[PDB]
RNA sequence: GGGCCUGACUGCGAGGCCUGCAAGCCGAGCAGGGGCGAAAGCCGGGCCUAGUGAACCGGUGGUCCCGUGUGGAAGGGCCAU
RNA sequence: UGGUGUUGGCUCUUGGUCGCGCCUGCGUAGGAUAGGUGGGAGCCUGUGAACCCCCGCCUCCGGGUGGGGGGGAGGCGCCGGUGAAAUACCACCCUGGCGCGGCUGGGGGCCUAACCCUCGGAUGGGGGGACAGCGCUUGGCGGGCAGUUUGACUGGGGCGGU
RNA sequence: CGUAGGGUUAGGCGGGACCUAAGGUGAAGCCGAAAGGCGUAGCCGAAGGGCAGCCGGUUAAUAUUCCGGCCCUUCCCGCAG
RNA sequence: GUAGGGAAACCGAGUCCGAACAGGGCGCAGCGGCCGCAAAGUCCGCGGCCGUGGACCCGAAACCGGGCGAGCUAGCCCUGGCCAGGGUGAAGCUGGGGUGAGACCCAGUGGAGGCCCGAACCGGUGGGGGAUGCAAACCCCUCGGAUGAGCUGGGGCUAGGAGUGAAAAGCUAACCGAGCCCGGAGAUAGCUGGUUCUCCCCGAAAUGACUUUAGGGUCAGCCUCAGGCG
RNA sequence: UGGUUCGUGGAGCCAUGGGGGAAUCUGGGCGGACCACCGCCUAAGGCUAAGUACUCCGGGUGACCGAUAGCGCACCAGUAC
RNA sequence: AGCCGGUAGCGGGCGUGGAUCCCUGGAUGUCCGAAUGGGGGAACCCGGCCGGCGGGAACGCCGGUCACCGCGCGCGCGGGGGGAACCUGGGGAACUGAAACAUCUCAGUACCCAGAGGAGAGGAAAGAGAAAUCGACUCCCUGAGUAGCGGCGAGCGA
């Protein structure tokens, strides 16, 4: 009898999956705990409509993002800071960054998203990984200068 | 014994036949009958309780269409039919058909 | 008692015995293919009268007759048992 | 009372089987243990040879195969010995066996949720539990009950006889 | 016996507007081809429980029933505590 | 009806068996003067007999269906009631005695019991009577039980292959080895009985064979009618 | 298992109590086991006049009865009993 | 043109201003009965709510209303019970016949039950069955006692 699962279940198989199983088993134990569902025509296709639907909206980030390789990658942050040959007496974060993004070059960005482990203490040029997606990592060349 | 709620099925009544000898397909002289008298084939009744709206009702149903109370819950979620007695859940249910 | 043989025939069968029926019995002759005999001829089991059982259902060998739209097949018929 | 439905989960042990890894085969004759039928005239080696020792495993008592370590540029064929068929090397498949697996049949254990029982309390607890019950089907026991049968002749009938 | 006419008077007797018994019936619920069979509650069900009337007089014919005398029950309303 | 023969294919005044041009089975063939007459056959009427129906009428004992009955009787259930009078005198208890204590013994008291006698009441032993009764089970005399497994009123439950039964196949509404009513139903009856006007002609059989047959049948024999023969 | 003429038969068809269990026209059922070929038909939803049955009721008509007949009842009968 | 039923009588009335009588419609219609407020030994008993009567609060009477089940959003609709035969469906004998009897027969009859209705059933091919055909169903004639079925018996019979 073919039930499709709500969960993952240990040596049966993974949510969403279609599995055949004895009809006692699927009756009695697994719809009645809400562990699976009958893989009816009906219900069938609403899985398929999910599996369909997540499918949209992931390939849909895996876009939002790649298009935020295309508008950061082509440029240089450019920060001035109040300093002296090479090091900064306040400093520039990752909340500076994100702050200084937006007033030029427009792009708004999460501060919290950029890979920024201890606040930049001194001048030159950075390569910074924003990562706003697993697998769409993106560089953000950072040029921090005086004045 | 009774009747499938679902497919009607009811008791019927048959002859059950007793016979003698061998076959003629067999070589034999042929079949004798011994005896003929009236039983009863009852359906394959069994009780299939689930819940619906909260409330838990039960069937008494064919085997063969046991299947068939299942499906039938499936189409019942498209029902306003909580705050019904089981009396009426069933009703509702049963409608389906 | 001996020699050769398988007529302990196949297809029939005039005419009868007996007889409520159904049975039972005897049977010349013709044809086919044979046996014995030089031949005439004899031989369709046994000197004779008991040693038996209708029909139904079924088995087996044969026939190749019927075959449920058609060709087959199933199943039957028919002859023998 | 067998099968099957209602009827499920885990495991162990056995049996069937397929899917792999595999190993496995000892007549005259021929080096050594030659399973078939082809591909085959070459293969292997720092993916460290000839050979030295210890363990496993079947053991036709001759070995075979599997491992560990030195040595670490060597070994077997084709030819021919050769027998029915002959050697290195790659396959497709057997004899038998092993361990993984699927798929299963039989037994054993355990589980719970079907089903049954039960609990002032009940979308729950407890107990039995895939048994029992109940459906369909198999064969059996079965004067508890049912329908019947249980001959004729005859110096009456029976008994005897026929 | 035929025809006619008359005759049976209750808050207190009996039963009902009270209770339950066996049993019956029966929301819930269970079962059964149909008819129907069961079934805790409840309801019904009495010659059991409960409940207030005694004595006399009177009629042709009724009387714990009418009358007389002496007693009593419940319900409604009210007043008082 | 006009074609039959063959299990059939099939052939056809033939056909079947058969090798058969054999043999056989079963089949095939009007009167008068083209006219009329008759006829195969077939339709209708009438009559005899046959088959199927209840089939000439009446009669079972029984079988089956569905209902009606425990106001009789049997058992049980609920709730009530009844059992004169008399007798016997268990345990216990008290006192006395006994003993180490006891058992136990005696007296009084007590009032047990499918105890006794005997009415009511419940029975029904023996005898007599009754016998078209007083009575479809009675009467008289006698006799059993009579605090119990007692008797009894009211209210209930259990029934037909079923109940109920201290058991007799008893009882379940005056006949129970399977209740009664209605239905199947006009069961069946190879048996018994009955079968209705008149005249006229003829006129048997009671045997043989076979028969779950023997007092019933089938065939034959024997009777009768019509047609033909002679 | 039933239905059919079909009683297990060579037993199809229609129906279905049990088990198993599809497909959507290149799908399916059927033409008497089965197979092929050739055809017929479209299952698993429902309705549908009329032509048909009957006679409590009304009427018409009898080679139907005529009070033991004709209905059980001509009548106060499903009565008395 | 008579009339106040069978039904005369006593004792009274009515009718051509149209009676009695006949037909149609309507009103009234105690109690019981499916019986339905509840109970119950049918034709009796006992209630709730609203309204009314009486002097009326107790008590009693009058009118209205109150069972259960099903379907539809408490309210609506409907059901229930009867009917001589006929009809369908669900169940379903036996005597008897087989000159015994079991399969078979009787017979899917008798009968019980449910349901309908003036009829009911069936009905518009997943048919028939051999015709290159027919064209729903029902009913009659015929096909035919055929085909077949059958202890290949008795019989049964498309
Ligand atoms: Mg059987
Ligand atoms: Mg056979
Ligand atoms: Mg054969
Ligand atoms: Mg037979
Ligand atoms: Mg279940
Ligand atoms: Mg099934
Ligand atoms: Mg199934
Ligand atoms: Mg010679
Ligand atoms: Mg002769
Ligand atoms: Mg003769
Ligand atoms: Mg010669
Ligand atoms: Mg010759
Ligand atoms: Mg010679
Ligand atoms: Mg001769
Ligand atoms: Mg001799
Ligand atoms: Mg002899
Ligand atoms: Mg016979
Ligand atoms: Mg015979
Ligand atoms: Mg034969
Ligand atoms: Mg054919
Ligand atoms: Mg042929
Ligand atoms: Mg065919
Ligand atoms: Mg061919
Ligand atoms: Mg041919
Ligand atoms: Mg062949
Ligand atoms: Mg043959
Ligand atoms: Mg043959
Ligand atoms: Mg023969
Ligand atoms: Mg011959
Ligand atoms: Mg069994
Ligand atoms: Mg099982
Ligand atoms: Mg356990
Ligand atoms: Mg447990
Ligand atoms: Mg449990
Ligand atoms: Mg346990
Ligand atoms: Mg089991
Ligand atoms: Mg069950
Ligand atoms: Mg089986
Ligand atoms: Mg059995
Ligand atoms: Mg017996
Ligand atoms: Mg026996
Ligand atoms: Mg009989
Ligand atoms: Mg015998
Ligand atoms: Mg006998
Ligand atoms: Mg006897
Ligand atoms: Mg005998
Ligand atoms: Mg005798
Ligand atoms: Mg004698
Ligand atoms: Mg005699
Ligand atoms: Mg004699
Ligand atoms: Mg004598
Ligand atoms: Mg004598
Ligand atoms: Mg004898
Ligand atoms: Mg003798
Ligand atoms: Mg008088
Ligand atoms: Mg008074
Ligand atoms: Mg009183
Ligand atoms: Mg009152
Ligand atoms: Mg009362
Ligand atoms: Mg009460
Ligand atoms: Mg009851
Ligand atoms: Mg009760
Ligand atoms: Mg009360
Ligand atoms: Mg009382
Ligand atoms: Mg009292
Ligand atoms: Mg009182
Ligand atoms: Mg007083
Ligand atoms: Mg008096
Ligand atoms: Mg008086
Ligand atoms: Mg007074
Ligand atoms: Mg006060
Ligand atoms: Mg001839
Ligand atoms: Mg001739
Ligand atoms: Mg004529
Ligand atoms: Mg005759
Ligand atoms: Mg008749
Ligand atoms: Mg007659
Ligand atoms: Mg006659
Ligand atoms: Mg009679
Ligand atoms: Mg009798
Ligand atoms: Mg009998
Ligand atoms: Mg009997
Ligand atoms: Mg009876
Ligand atoms: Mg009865
Ligand atoms: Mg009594
Ligand atoms: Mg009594
Ligand atoms: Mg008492
Ligand atoms: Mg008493
Ligand atoms: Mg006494
Ligand atoms: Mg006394
Ligand atoms: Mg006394
Ligand atoms: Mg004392
Ligand atoms: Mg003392
Ligand atoms: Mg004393
Ligand atoms: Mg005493
Ligand atoms: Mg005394
Ligand atoms: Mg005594
Ligand atoms: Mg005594
Ligand atoms: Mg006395
Ligand atoms: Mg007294
Ligand atoms: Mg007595
Ligand atoms: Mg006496
Ligand atoms: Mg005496
Ligand atoms: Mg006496
Ligand atoms: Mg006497
Ligand atoms: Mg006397
Ligand atoms: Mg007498
Ligand atoms: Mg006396
Ligand atoms: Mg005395
Ligand atoms: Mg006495
Ligand atoms: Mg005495
Ligand atoms: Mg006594
Ligand atoms: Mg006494
Ligand atoms: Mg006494
Ligand atoms: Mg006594
Ligand atoms: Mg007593
Ligand atoms: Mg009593
Ligand atoms: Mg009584
Ligand atoms: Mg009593
Ligand atoms: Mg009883
Ligand atoms: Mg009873
Ligand atoms: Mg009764
Ligand atoms: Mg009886
Ligand atoms: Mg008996
Ligand atoms: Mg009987
Ligand atoms: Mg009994
Ligand atoms: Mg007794
Ligand atoms: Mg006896
Ligand atoms: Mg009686
Ligand atoms: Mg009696
Ligand atoms: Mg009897
Ligand atoms: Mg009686
Ligand atoms: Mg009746
Ligand atoms: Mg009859
Ligand atoms: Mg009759
Ligand atoms: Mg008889
Ligand atoms: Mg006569
Ligand atoms: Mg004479
Ligand atoms: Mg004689
Ligand atoms: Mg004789
Ligand atoms: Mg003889
Ligand atoms: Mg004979
Ligand atoms: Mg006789
Ligand atoms: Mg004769
Ligand atoms: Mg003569
Ligand atoms: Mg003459
Ligand atoms: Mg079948
Ligand atoms: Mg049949
Ligand atoms: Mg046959
Ligand atoms: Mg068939
Ligand atoms: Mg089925
Ligand atoms: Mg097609
Ligand atoms: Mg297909
Ligand atoms: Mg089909
Ligand atoms: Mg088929
Ligand atoms: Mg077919
Ligand atoms: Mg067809
Ligand atoms: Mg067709
Ligand atoms: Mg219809
Ligand atoms: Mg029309
Ligand atoms: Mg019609
Ligand atoms: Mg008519
Ligand atoms: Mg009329
Ligand atoms: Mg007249
Ligand atoms: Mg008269
Ligand atoms: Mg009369
Ligand atoms: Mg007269
Ligand atoms: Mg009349
Ligand atoms: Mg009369
Ligand atoms: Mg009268
Ligand atoms: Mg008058
Ligand atoms: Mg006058
Ligand atoms: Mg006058
Ligand atoms: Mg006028
Ligand atoms: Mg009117
Ligand atoms: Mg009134
Ligand atoms: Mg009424
Ligand atoms: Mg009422
Ligand atoms: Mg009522
Ligand atoms: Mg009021
Ligand atoms: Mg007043
Ligand atoms: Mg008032
Ligand atoms: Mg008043
Ligand atoms: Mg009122
Ligand atoms: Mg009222
Ligand atoms: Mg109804
Ligand atoms: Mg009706
Ligand atoms: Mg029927
Ligand atoms: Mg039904
Ligand atoms: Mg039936
Ligand atoms: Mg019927
Ligand atoms: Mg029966
Ligand atoms: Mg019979
Ligand atoms: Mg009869
Ligand atoms: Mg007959
Ligand atoms: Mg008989
Ligand atoms: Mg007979
Ligand atoms: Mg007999
Ligand atoms: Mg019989
Ligand atoms: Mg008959
Ligand atoms: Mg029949
Ligand atoms: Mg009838
Ligand atoms: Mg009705
Ligand atoms: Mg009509
Ligand atoms: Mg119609
Ligand atoms: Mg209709
Ligand atoms: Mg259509
Ligand atoms: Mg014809
Ligand atoms: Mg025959
Ligand atoms: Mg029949």
């Amino acid at each position: 009898m073919k039930v499709i699962l709500l969960e993952p279940l240990e040596n049966l198989g993974d949510v969403g999956q279609v599995v055949d199983v004895k009809p006692g088993y699927a009756r009695n134990y697994l719809l009645p705990r809400g562990l699976a569902v009958l893989a009816t025509e009906s219900n069938l296709k609403a899985l398929e409509a999910r599996i369909r639907a997540q499918a949209k909206r992931l390939a849909e980030r895996k876009a939002e993002a790649e298009r935020l390789k295309e508008i950061l990658e082509n440029l240089t942050l450019t920060i001035p800071v109040r300093a002296g040959e090479t090091k900064i007496y306040g400093s520039v974060t990752a909340k500076d960054i994100a702050e200084a993004l937006s007033r030029q070059h427009g792009v708004t960005i999460d501060p919290k998203r950029l890979a920024l482990e201890k606040p930049i203490k001194e001048l030159g040029e950075y390569v910074l990984t924003y990562k706003p997606h697993p697998e769409v990592p993106i560089q953000l060349k950072v040029s921090v200068v005086a004045q | 014994s009774k009747v499938c709620e679902i497919s009607g099925k009811r008791p019927i009544v048959a002859n059950s036949i007793q016979r003698r000898g061998k076959a003629k397909r067999e070589g034999g002289v042929g079949k004798k009958t011994t005896g003929i008298s009236k039983r009863r084939q009852y359906p394959n009744l069994q009780k299939v309780r689930v819940r619906v709206a909260g409330q838990e009702i039960t069937f008494r149903v064919a085997a063969s269409h046991i299947p068939k109370v299942y499906e039938l819950v499936e189409r019942a979620k498209g029902l306003k039919l909580e705050g019904l007695s089981p009396k009426e859940i069933k009703k509702e249910l049963l409608k389906l058909l």
